[PDB]
């Protein structure tokens, strides 16, 4: 219990389709972050960051929650 | 002591 | 290339609450399944996965993005 850094310092500044979204991972404020951070992972094998505060992620991400429920 | 208004897992063959 | 199992290698009906969820996890049809999975990191320490199939999983799910978004 000294210093904690939340999962996600940095986030995407670059738009993209959920067409290379395949895992999606949303983390609330844990004992590390005092907010929320929505995570995901791309098929390539990579893992990035999305700032919600970004418009573009609301909707690239509310994408994919629709295409792996309708799937 | 605060109570939990409920729940989670009475078996365990969930690990992904 | 051969055999692969989902990542849900089965579900749990019981209606469990967002008070115990902190990190949600969604994983689309992948190479080891063709159709979608819903788990969740439980606080007890451990991962656990739902089935979209029942309306109280839609709904502590919901909640767990509302509460994590108004965070």
């Amino acid at each position: 219990a000294k210093e904690l850094r939340c999962q996600c310092i940095k986030t995407y500044s670059k738009p993209f389709h959920p067409k290379f979204i395949k895992e999606l991972r949303v983390i609330e404020s844990g004992p590390h972050c005092a907010n929320t951070e929505i995570i995901v992972k791309l098929s390539d094998g990579r893992e990035l960051c999305l700032d919600p505060k970004e418009n573009w992620v609301q909707r690239v991400v509310e994408k994919f929650l629709k295409r792996a429920e309708n799937s | 002591m605060w109570d939990f208004d409920d729940m989670p897992p009475a078996d365990e063959d969930y690990s992904p």
